[PDB]
RNA sequence: UUGAACAGAGAGCAUUUCCGGCAGCAGAGAUUUCAGCUGU
C-alpha cells in the first residue's frame, strides 16, 4: 500500500490488498458498471442462470451428435434464448457455450433496452427515469430497472401518456395535441 | 590509514580527523562511491576538530597564493603544529590527507614527522567535505563560505592579472 | 538485581522430567548469564513506565463501590476523558455491534438493519458511512482503520477507508462472527454453518475451512497469546481450534444448554464463559481447569469482556456488571453480586450501570484507555470504567497517536514479519524446539551403530519379543496379548518365536507351579 | 471516593514543536508482544532470503589479466590493495586494486614464473625508501631469482629506477618462494631448499631433508623463524632458523599443493592437498589433523588464512573456490564462473573482506568473502539491524525451513554430478566397511583427521 | 532508539537512592518521566543548548535536593554509595554532549568549564586539561579562551611553563590583537615579581630579569605594525606614495598609543626595578621609525615622550624631595626642548608647569617649588 | 641493540601512601561553596 521498495517487493510478491483472485477481476463490479446495476447480488443472480444454461449445454453436448434428443433440445434451447433476447443469433451451439453471458441478460433489463431505442440518453438516465415513473411497457408501468424485456415485448416499451418527458418531445416537434393530454 | 585531514577554504584551514576509514578496495563501488553523496552516512567518517579562521581578506589573499603555488604558509604552520601529535620520523609518521600532491612535500619539509597522502582516497574524502562544506562546520566560522569565494576569486584574479584601477 | 517484579519477565524452559564437556559447559554458563541479565534489565524498565493505572476505591464501608454512577464518575475526572465517555443515539437502525480498532483511536458501529459507520470517535471524523440495506450481523477492522470487514445478509465483504467494496468473499457463507488476527494477517469466520473459516487477508488465499460439526457457532473469541480460536456451540461445548489441525485442538465442556459468550484474557491465562444455563464459569485456559462456577445468574449473560488489566464485564441484558479480580486461582475471587453481611472475602462487583430501556448487544473495552463501549438497542455509549486499560502501551507494537507516515510504514513493516497460519499452536513457545518424537539426548553414531547391531540380531536374542516371565498371570502375559493383537490367520518368523517364547513360558510356569 | 483515571494528556505523546519526533514509550510486558519466537522466526527467515537475494560476490576482475593463465599471487601484508601477480609467460605485474590496474608489468622471466612474494629489503648499506618503492622478488624455472621495485603513488612526500635491482641465481630451477617477514631473508624451493638474503648473491644454508625436491614453502607470520614446504613425495616438512635445520616431517598420501599458516595462532597452518580437502594441522603434534575440510571435488591447489585467523579460502582444480569456516570443516560458500578455469591461486585481502583468485585463463578476479555484505560505511540503524539479523540466522541456523535456505547455492553441472556420485560411491563404501566390521574381529576404527597420514618422523609418546 | 538507553543508564542509580531510604518510588518516577523529557528534546531533531541548559538546570536542583534530603533522612552528608557521584557524572556527560553538539556558544563552554573547576576535588585538572585542548582547537582565534586557560594554569596551579608554552602557542595563532600581547608582558611581569619576591622572602627568613618582557614588548612592536600596515590596505598596494606615507604615519599612532597604554599600566608593577622597566621602553620609542617621528610629524608624540623621559624619576608625591634632588633634571630637559621647539617649546613648559603644580608649612615649601617652576 | 640525562603525553597497570571523618583557627570567591595547620 506503500510502494514496496525492491527488497520488499521481491520478499513479499503475492501481497495485493485490493485484487485477489477470488475476485475474479473483479467482473461483477465491471458489468454492473457498464449497465449500472443497482443491487450487488443482481451479477451473481445471473451468473446462476448463464451456469445453468452452460451446464446443460455441456451435458447436451456430451451426447452423441445424431440423436434427435440431442439435437431437439439444443434447438430448442437455442430458439428460446434467441427469443428471450440473451442470444443474438439462433444459428451455432457454440453461442450456448461462448455467447450466453451474464452481459448478455443485462443488456436486456429495460435501462439498457430504453438506451438503445435511444429513449435515453445514458443508461443513468434511463433508470432515472424508470425509477421516477415515465416508463411503460404495455398498459402497466414498470417500476424498477431490472426488468428483462424480450424481444416481442420490448415494441410495447413507451412512456406513460401524461408524462412530462412525452410532453417535451410533442412540444418539440410542436405536435403536442393538448386534447388526450400531451 | 589515513588519520587526518587538511581542508583548505577560503575562510580558513580546517583540520578534520577521520573516524572511520572507507574501504581501499572497493573504493570504486557503487555504495562507497555515493556514501560521499549522503550526508548521514559521511558524517560517520569525518569529524570537525579545528578550524582557524583567517584575519581577513588580505591573509586570505596571502593564502590563497601560498595555497596555490604549493607553499606552507604561516597560519599552516600554526594549524598544523597545534593539531598533529608528535609523532615519529623514522617509524610510524602520522598521516596527513590533503589534496595537493606538491603541497606534500613542503609540509614535510617543515613536520618530518607527517606523511602526507593525496591518493583517489584522500580525493574523495577531500570531495566529499567540499560537497557538504557549511553543514560539516557546525556553525563555527563568520561569513558565508560562498561570499568569502565570491571576494577571494576576484582577488586572486586581479593580482595574478595586476589589475591596476589607475 | 534482585527485582521484586521479575517474574512478569521470565521465561520458561524446557527441564529432563552437569557436562563434561569443557567448551559446551562455559558455552551454557555464559547463556544463563545472559538470561539473568536479559530479565534483570528488562525488568528494570517499571521504573521507566511513565503512567499509571486508574483506579477507585471507597475510602469509607458506607460507600460501595457498585453504586457509583456514571454522571459522577463524569464530574469527578477530567474534561478529556468525560468527553471520551461518548454516547451516540442511532435510534431507527437495529443494535449495534461495537468494535474498537487494536489501538483505540477508531471506532466501527454495525446496526443490525444495515448502518455501518468507521469513524474516529475522539475526534468528529467518521470516515466511511455506508447502508447495505441488507441486515449485517458484525464487523471487525483488519490490521488498521483503512480496511474492515462487515458480515452482512449471508456473504462478509471488505471495504477499504473510504467505504468503497474492495471484496465480496464467495466463501464465508453465513457469518455471524468475525475476528483479524493481526500478527498473522488472517480474517477468522464463523457463523450459522457449522464451520469455520481462516482467509489471509494480505494474499487474498481462504486458508482454512474446517468443520466444526457441531451446528452454528454461538460465541467466538481469539486468544491473543497464541491466536487460536474459542468457538461455543449449542452442546455448552468450547473448541479451541487452529488452522493447522482439521480437528479442534480441545474440546471443553463449559457449560449446559448453549455457550453465550467467551472471552478470553491478553496474557492467554483465563477465559470466561457465560452460557444460557445463566452460568458464568471461568477457566484456566493453559492447564484446563476450571476456576469459578458463577452459577444461577438472574438472567443469562448475554455477554463477557476482559480488559487489558483483567477486569471481568459481564452483561445480562440491560444491565453491564464489571468485577475486579475476579480472574485468580483462590475462592475468594469468585464474582458475587452482594456480600452476605459484609463478608470481605466476597468479590461484590466493582461498578454496575443499568441500561434501562433497551437490551445490550455486545461489549467491548477501548483498548488503551479507561472506558467499556457497550453497543446497544439505541446506539453507542461508553462507561468511564477507571480500572479498566493499559496505562503505558508500547508504541512500537501499536501506537494510539500514530501518524500518517507511522501507520504506512507499521503496515508495510507488519506485513513484512506476518507469521504464518501453521505456527499456530496451543502454545507460541513450541517453533524453536525439536520434536516430542526423535529422542531426547543426540546420538553421537557409536550408539547408532549398537541400534543397527541389534536391529541385525533382533532375532536369536528376542529384543523384539516380550521377555519370558512365568509369574505374571498367564491371561494377561504379554506373549498372548502379541498373539491376540495379531491377525489370526497370517504366519511370520516374529509371531512363530512368540509362540515358541510363549510355550516356554508356559512350561517354566507349570514346573514352578509343581514345586510350589 | 477517591477515583483515578488515565491522564494521557498529549504533551508526552506529541510534540509541541514540529521540527522534532515524537516519542516512542516503551512497555516490556511479554503480555504487550506475545508472539516472541515466531516473530523471530519469520525474521530470521526474512534474513536467510535477504541474504540468498543480497549474495553478489563478485566484484570484478582486475586490469586485463594476464597472457597465459596466473600461477602465483602475493599480496604484501603491510598495504592493503597491493598485489603481486605471475603468469605462465614471464611476465609479472604488480596492481593497485582500488583502480583495478597495473603499477607495472615485467617480463620478468622466460618460463614460468613459479613464485613470487614482496620484501621490505633490509640492506646494510642501503636504507629501504618503502613510501614510495615496493619491492617484488620473484623465482622461474630458467634458474633465477630477481628482485624489482615499484614506484608507487600512496605518499606524497618526494618530489626511479624501477626494475630489477638484483639477480640471484642457482645451478638448478626453482619452484616456490617466500619472504622472511623480517631480516633480509627468503627461501626458495625447487630441486632443493635454499635459504638466501638480499645481500649475499648466493644461498646462505642449504636445508634440505633428502635428495627429494620441493614443491611449494611458506614461512610463519609470528614465530617468523619457522618454515614449512611441501615435496613432491608427498611429503610436508617443518623448518627451524634458529637451529638451521629440518625440524620434522609427516607424508600423507597424495601431495600437497599448499600450506598457509594461521595468523592468529602460530603453530597451526593448513594444507591444500590432492585428494580433494584440505588437512588443518598442529604443528607440535603432527599426528593428526585438527580438522578437515572436505568439499571439494577435484585436486585443491591453493588456500588462505583470513587475517583474523577465523575462516580459509580455498580454490581447487575444479573450477570453483570455496570458503570454511574454521571449526566447521565443510564449506560455508562457493564460488564460481562459467569464465573461470582451473583455479591455481587464492589470497584473502588483508582487509579480510575480499578474496583475489587467480585463474588459468589469465584473471584475477575479485570476490566479497561474505557476499551479502556491502562495503559502504554503515549509520547505527542499518548496522544494529544487520548484527541483530546475524545473530538471529545464527540462533535459528538449524531449523529445517531455513537451513534449506541458508544450504543452498548454484553449483556447476560437472561439479553436481561429480558431487553426487562421490556421495553415492562414499555410500558404498560405508556400507561394506559396517558389513565387513560386522563379520571380523578387529577392525581399528580409525579417525577421519588421521585416516589421511602414512607416517611421521620423531614418533610422539 | 539512544533516548532509551541514555533513559536506562540513568536507573541504577536510582535504584541505589530508592534502597537507601531518601527517595519514594513514585516521586522516582516523577524524576524519570521529567527526564525522559529532557533526553527526548536532547537527541531528537530541532535540538538547542537552551534544552541541554534547562537540562543541566534540572539535573543541578535533583542533586541539591537529593543532598537536603540526605542530610536529613540519613543524618550523613554522603551515602558514598553510587547515588551520590553519578548525577554530577550525569551533568558532566549533558555538557560533554552539548558542546560536541553545538561548539560554537562560548556561553555554554564557559559554563562547563566553571562547573568542571567547580567540582573541586572530584574531577581532574587533566580532564579540564582536556576540554581546553578541544576548545582552544575549535577557537585558536578567539583570544579570552587562551587568557582563561593560562589565567587558570598559573592563578591556580602556578605551571609557569605550560603558561609560558600556552602565551606563546596563543601569540602564534593569532599575533594581531594587542589584548594577548598586554596579557603576555602582565604574566612575565607577574613571574619575575613573584621571583623576585621569594628571593627577598628568603632573604627576610634565612640576571633573570624584566628584560624577558622587554623583548616580548620588541616583537610586540614589530608584529604589530606589521598586522596592521597588512591589515590596512588590504587586497594590493595600488597607492601612491602619498597613501603610502599616510598608511605609514597611522600605523605609527596606532602602536605608539598602544605603547602609551603599555607604560600607562607598566608603572603599576613597582616591585622590581621600575625605572629601569619603564626606561628601556623609552629608549625603545626614542629611536627612529622610519617615518621621522621626531625630524617631522607626530611631533606631539615626541613632546609626549620628553615629558614622560622629564618625568619618569618625577613619578612621585607630594613629598617631593626627589624634586630638590633632580628639578634640575627638568629645568635643563625643558631648556633642551625650547632650543629647539617653537610652539611645543611653549607648550612643554606650560604643561611642565601645570603638571608639577596640580602633583606637588608645607605650602611654604611649595612656595619654593613654584618659585622654581614660575 | 643498549645506556644516559633531557623534554613530555594522558593513552595504559598496580596497592594500602594519603584524602573523600570531626572540630579550633585564619585565608578564598560570589549567606552558600572553596583552600591548610594541632589532635580524635
Amino acid at each position: 500500500v506503500r510502494k514496496l521498495k525492491h527488497h520488499e517487493q521481491k520478499l513479499l510478491k503475492k501481497v495485493d490488498f485490493l485484487e485477489w483472485k477470488q475476485d475474479q477481476g473483479h467482473r461483477d463490479t465491471q458489468v454492473m458498471r457498464t449497465y449500472h446495476i443497482q443491487n450487488r447480488e443482481d451479477y451473481h443472480k445471473y451468473n446462476r442462470i448463464c451456469g445453468d444454461i452452460r451446464r446443460l449445454a455441456n451435458k447436451l453436448s456430451l451426447l452423441p451428435p445424431t440423436d434427435p434428443f440431442r439435437r431437439k433440445h439444443e434447438q430448442l434451447l437455442l430458439d428460446k434464448l434467441y427469443a428471450m433476447g440473451v442470444l443474438t443469433t439462433k444459428s451455432k451451439i457454440s453461442d450456448l457455450e461462448n455467447k450466453v453471458t451474464v452481459s448478455a441478460i443485462c443488456r436486456r433489463r429495460l435501462p439498457v433496452i430504453m438506451h438503445r431505442l435511444k429513449m435515453a440518453e445514458t443508461i443513468q438516465d434511463a433508470v432515472k427515469f424508470i425509477e421516477q415513473g415515465h416508463v411503460r411497457v404495455g398498459p402497466n408501468l414498470i417500476n424498477d430497472p431490472a426488468y428483462l424485456v424480450t424481444r416481442n415485448m420490448e415494441d410495447y416499451v413507451t412512456w406513460v401518456d401524461n408524462s412530462k418527458i412525452k410532453k417535451t418531445l410533442l412540444r418539440y416537434r410542436n405536435q403536442i395535441d393538448d386534447f388526450d393530454f400531451s | 590509514p589515513i588519520e587526518y585531514l587538511l581542508f583548505e577554504e577560503p575562510t580558513g584551514y580546517a583540520v578534520f580527523k577521520v573516524k572511520l576509514q572507507q574501504d581501499d578496495i572497493g573504493s570504486r563501488l557503487k555504495e562507497v562511491q555515493e556514501q560521499i553523496n549522503d550526508f548521514g552516512a559521511f558524517t560517520k567518517l569525518i569529524e570537525l576538530v579545528s578550524f582557524a579562521p583567517f584575519k581577513g581578506a588580505a591573509e586570505a589573499l596571502e593564502n590563497a597564493n601560498d595555497i596555490s603555488e604549493g607553499l606552507v604558509s604561516e597560519s599552516l604552520k600554526a594549524i598544523l603544529d597545534l593539531n598533529l601529535p608528535k609523532a615519529s620520523s623514522k617509524k610510524k609518521n602520522i598521516t596527513l590527507a590533503i589534496s595537493d600532491k606538491n603541497l606534500g612535500p613542503s609540509i614535510k619539509e617543515e613536520f618530518p614527522y607527517v606523511d602526507c597522502i593525496s591518493n583517489e582516497l584522500a580525493q574523495d574524502l577531500i570531495r566529499g567535505v567540499r560537497l557538504h562544506g557549511e553543514k560539516l562546520f557546525k556553525g563555527l566560522q563568520s561569513g558565508d563560505l560562498e561570499r568569502a569565494q565570491l571576494g577571494l576569486g576576484h582577488a586572486y584574479s586581479r593580482a595574478k592579472v595586476k589589475f591596476s584601477v589607475q | 538485581k534482585e527485582r521484586e517484579n521479575q517474574n512478569k519477565f521470565e521465561r520458561s524452559t524446557y527441564t529432563n522430567n552437569q557436562t563434561k564437556d569443557k567448551k559446551l559447559r562455559a558455552g551454557l554458563k555464559k547463556i544463563d548469564e545472559q538470561y539473568k541479565k536479559a530479565v534483570s534489565s528488562a525488568a528494570a524498565t517499571d521504573y521507566l513506565l511513565p503512567e499509571s493505572n486508574g483506579y477507585l476505591e471507597p475510602e469509607n464501608e458506607l460507600e460501595k463501590t457498585f453504586k457509583v454512577q456514571q454522571s459522577e464518575i463524569k464530574s469527578s475526572v477530567d474534561v478529556s476523558t468525560a468527553n471520551k465517555a461518548l454516547d451516540l443515539s442511532l435510534k431507527e437502525f437495529g443494535p449495534y455491534h461495537i468494535k474498537y480498532a487494536k489501538n483505540g483511536t477508531h471506532l466501527l458501529i454495525t446496526g443490525r438493519k444495515g448502518h455501518v459507520a468507521s469513524m474516529d470517535w475522539r475526534k468528529g471524523q467518521l470516515r466511511a458511512e455506508l447502508f447495505l440495506n441488507e441486515t449485517c450481523h458484525s464487523a471487525t477492522y483488519l490490521q488498521n482503520e483503512q480496511y474492515f470487514a462487515v458480515a452482512q445478509k449471508k456473504y462478509t465483504f471488505i471495504y477499504d477507508h473510504e467505504g468503497t467494496e474492495l471484496h465480496r468473499l464467495k466463501q464465508h457463507i453465513e457469518a455471524r462472527h468475525l475476528d483479524f488476527l493481526p500478527y498473522h494477517y488472517l480474517l477468522v469466520t464463523a457463523g450459522e454453518t457449522g464451520w469455520l473459516k481462516y482467509h489471509d487477508v494480505s494474499t487474498g488465499q481462504l486458508v482454512s475451512e474446517l468443520r466444526t460439526k457441531a451446528g452454528p457457532t454461538m460465541a467466538m473469541a481469539q486468544n491473543p497469546w497464541n491466536a487460536v480460536m474459542h468457538l461455543g456451540h449449542s452442546n455448552g461445548t468450547v473448541s479451541l481450534w487452529s488452522p493447522s489441525m482439521p480437528e479442534p485442538l480441545v474440546k471443553l465442556l463449559s457449560a449446559r444448554g448453549p455457550v453465550n459468550s467467551i472471552a478470553i484474557d491478553r496474557s492467554g491465562y483465563y477465559m470466561a464463559t457465560t452460557g444460557a444455563d445463566r452460568s458464568m464459569k471461568i477457566w484456566d485456559i493453559r492447564n484446563f481447569k476450571q476456576l469459578h462456577s458463577v452459577e444461577s445468574l438472574p438472567t443469562p449473560g448475554t455477554n463477557v469482556s476482559i480488559s487489558d488489566t483483567g477486569l471481568l464485564a459481564l452483561s445480562r441484558g440491560p444491565h453491564v456488571t464489571l468485577w475486579k479480580d475476579a480472574l485468580k486461582l483462590s475462592g475468594d475471587s469468585k464474582p458475587c453480586f452482594g456480600s452476605m453481611g459484609g463478608n470481605p472475602h466476597r468479590n461484590t462487583p466493582y461498578m454496575s450501570h443499568l441500561f434501562a430501556g433497551n437490551k445490550v448487544e455486545n461489549l467491548g473495552f477501548v483498548p488503551f484507555e479507561d472506558l467499556l463501549g457497550v453497543g446497544h438497542q439505541t446506539g453507542i455509549t461508553n462507561l468511564i470504567v477507571p480500572g479498566a486499560g493499559e496505562a503505558n502501551y508500547d508504541a512500537l507494537e501499536l501506537n494510539p497517536f500514530e501518524t500518517k507516515k507511522q501507520r504506512q510504514e507499521q503496515e508495510v513493516r507488519t506485513l513484512l514479519n506476518k507469521l504464518p497460519a501453521d505456527t499456530i499452536t496451543l502454545d507460541p513457545n513450541s517453533i524453536g524446539s525439536v520434536d516430542k518424537r526423535s529422542s531426547t539426548i543426540r546420538l553421537n553414531a557409536k550408539d547408532l551403530a549398537q541400534t543397527t547391531m541389534d536391529a541385525n540380531n533382533k532375532a536369536k536374542t528376542n529384543s523384539d519379543i516380550p521377555d519370558v516371565k512365568p509369574d505374571v498371570k498367564g491371561k494377561n502375559s504379554g506373549l498372548r496379548s502379541f498373539l491376540r493383537k495379531k491377525t489370526q490367520n497370517v504366519i511370520d518368523e516374529r509371531k512363530l518365536r512368540v509362540q515358541k517364547q510363549l510355550d516356554k513360558e508356559k512350561n517354566i510356569r507349570k514346573r514352578n507351579h509343581q514345586i510350589k | 471516593m477517591k477515583i483515578k483515571t488515565i491522564k494521557r494528556s498529549a504533551d508526552d505523546y506529541v510534540p509541541v514543536k514540529s521540527t522534532q519526533e515524537s516519542q516512542m514509550p516503551r512497555n516490556l510486558n511479554p503480555e504487550l508482544h506475545p508472539f516472541e519466537r515466531a516473530r523471530e522466526y519469520t525474521k530470521a527467515l526474512n534474513a536467510t532470503k535477504l541474504e540468498r537475494m543480497f549474495a553478489k560476490p563478485f566484484v570484478g576482475q582486475l586490469g586485463y589479466g594476464h597472457r597465459d593463465g596466473v600461477y602465483a599471487i602475493a599480496k604484501n601484508y603491510g598495504s592493503l590493495n597491493k598485489l603481486a601477480t605471475g603468469s605462465a609467460d614471464g611476465v609479472i605485474k604488480y596492481w593497485n586494486m582500488s583502480t583495478r590496474e597495473e603499477f607495472v608489468s615485467f617480463k620478468a622471466h622466460y618460463g614460468l614464473v613459479t613464485g613470487l612474494c614482496v620484501t621490505q629489503p633490509r640492506f646494510h648499506d642501503k636504507k629501504p625508501d618503502l613510501k614510495s618503492q615496493n619491492f617484488m622478488l620473484s623465482c622461474s624455472d630458467d634458474k633465477t631469482v630477481k628482485l624489482w621495485s615499484i614506484n608507487v603513488d600512496d605518499y606524497s612526500n618526494k618530489n626511479n629506477e624501477e626494475g630489477l635491482i638484483r639477480t640471484f641465481d642457482g645451478e638448478s630451477a626453482f619452484q616456490g618462494i617466500d619472504s622472511h617477514r623480517e631480516n633480509s631473508t627468503f627461501a626458495t624451493g625447487g630441486a632443493k631448499i635454499h635459504l638466501w638474503d638480499v645481500n649475499r648473491l648466493k644461498p646462505v644454508s642449504d636445508l634440505s631433508w633428502g635428495a627429494d625436491n620441493i614443491t611449494s614453502l611458506k614461512f610463519n607470520q609470528n614465530e617468523t623463524d619457522i618454515l614449512a614446504s611441501t615435496g613432491s613425495d608427498n611429503s610436508i616438512v617443518l623448518y627451524d632458523l634458529r637451529t638451521n635445520s629440518p625440524t620434522q616431517k609427516i607424508v600423507q598420501t597424495m601431495r600437497t599443493n599448499a600450506i598457509c599458516w594461521n595468523p592468529m595462532e602460530a603453530f597451526n597452518f593448513v594444507t591444500a592437498n590432492e585428494d580433494h580437502n584440505a588437512y588443518y594441522y598442529d604443528m607440535r603434534n603432527l599426528s593428526r589433523s585438527l580438522n578437515v575440510f572436505k568439499d571439494h571435488v577435484s585436486a585443491v591447489m591453493d588456500v588462505d588464512f583470513s587475517p583474523t585467523g577465523d575462516e580459509i579460502v580455498t580454490g581447487s582444480y575444479d573450477k570453483s573456490i570455496r570458503i570454511y569456516k574454521t571449526n566447521h570443516g565443510h564449506s560455508r560458500e562457493i564460488y564460481h564462473t562459467k569464465r573461470m578455469q582451473h583455479v591455481f591461486q587464492v589470497k584473502y585481502s588483508m582487509d579480510s573482506k575480499y578474496i583475489i583468485s587467480g585463474s588459468d585463463d589469465g584473471n584475477v578476479r575479485l570476490w566479497r568473502s561474505k557476499a551479502w555484505e556491502r562495503s559502504n560505511v554503515k549509520t547505527t540503524r542499518e548496522k544494529n539491524k544487520l548484527e541483530y539479523d546475524e545473530k538471529l540466522k545464527e540462533r535459528f541456523r538449524h531449523m529445517p525451513e531455513i537451513k534449506r535456505i541458508s544450504r543452498h547455492r548454484h553449483v556447476p553441472q560437472v561439479i553436481k554430478k561429480a558431487q553426487e556420485i562421490k556421495n553415492i560411491e562414499l555410500s558404498s563404501i560405508k556400507r561394506r566397511e559396517a558389513n565387513e566390521r560386522r563379520t571380523r574381529k578387529d577392525m581399528p576404527y580409525i579417525s577421519e583427521r588421521k585416516k589421511q597420514i602414512v607416517g611421521t618422523v620423531h614418533k610422539y609418546e | 532508539s539512544k533516548t532509551r538507553y541514555y533513559l536506562e543508564q540513568c536507573i541504577p542509580e536510582m535504584d541505589d537512592l530508592v534502597e537507601k531510604g531518601l527517595f519514594t518510588k513514585n516521586e522516582v518516577s516523577l524524576i524519570m518521566k521529567k527526564r525522559t523529557d529532557f533526553e527526548h528534546r536532547l537527541n531528537s531533531r530541532g535540538s538547542s543548548i537552551n534544552d541541554y541548559i534547562k537540562y543541566i538546570n534540572y539535573e543541578s536542583n535533583v542533586n541539591k535536593l537529593r543532598a537536603k534530603r540526605c542530610k536529613r533522612i540519613l543524618q550523613v552528608k554522603k551515602t558514598n554509595s553510587l547515588s551520590d557521584w553519578s548525577i554530577q557524572q550525569r551533568i558532566g556527560f549533558i555538557y560533554q554532549r552539548g558542546t560536541n553538539k553545538f561548539p560554537q556558544d562560548l556561553k555554554f563552554w564557559a559554563m562547563y568549564l566553571n562547573y568542571m573547576k567547580a567540582r573541586g576535588n572530584q574531577t581532574s585538572y587533566k580532564k579540564i586539561h582536556n576540554i581546553y585542548n578541544q576548545l582552544l582547537k575549535l577557537h585558536p582565534t578567539n583570544v579570552d579562551i587562551w587568557i582563561s586557560c593560562a589565567k587558570y594554569e598559573y592563578e591556580v596551579h602556578a605551571n609557569f611553563k605550560s603558561c609560558r608554552n600556552i602565551f606563546q602557542n596563543g601569540l602564534r595563532f593569532n599575533p594581531d590583537v594587542p589584548k594577548l600581547w598586554y596579557e603576555y608582558v602582565k604574566f612575565e611581569l607577574n613571574f619575575i615579581t613573584k621571583l623576585i619576591n621569594r628571593r627577598k622572602v628568603m632573604g627576610l627568613i634565612n640576571a633573570l630579569r624584566g628584560d624577558i618582557a622587554l623583548t616580548i614588548f620588541d616583537v610586540c612592536m614589530k608584529t604589530l605594525g606589521k598586522h596592521y600596515i597588512n591589515k590596512h590596505k588590504g587586497y594590493y598596494a595600488i597607492s601612491d606614495s602619498k597613501m603610502n606615507i599616510e598608511l605609514n604615519k597611522e600605523t605609527l599612532n596606532y602602536l605608539f598609543s598602544e605603547s602609551l597604554r603599555y607604560i600607562k599600566l607598566f608603572d603599576e608593577f613597582l616591585d622590581l626595578e621600575r625605572d629601569y622597566l619603564i626606561n628601556h621602553v623609552l629608549q625603545f620609542w626614542k629611536n627612529d621609525m622610519y617615518d621621522l617621528s621626531l625630524r617631522k610629524d607626530l611631533p606631539e608624540l615626541y613632546l609626549k615622550t620628553v615629558m614622560i623621559d622629564i618625568t619618569l624619576n618625577i613619578r612621585y608625591m607630594p613629598v617631593e624631595k626627589l624634586d630638590i634632588d633632580q628639578l634640575q633634571l627638568s629645568v635643563k630637559k625643558y631648556f633642551a626642548y625650547i632650543s629647539k621647539l617653537d610652539s611645543a617649546s611653549v607648550k612643554s613648559l606650560k604643561n611642565e608647569y601645570r603638571s608639577y603644580l596640580q602633583d606637588n608649612a608645607e605650602d611654604d615649601p611649595r612656595y619654593k617649588i613654584l618659585d622654581l617652576i614660575i
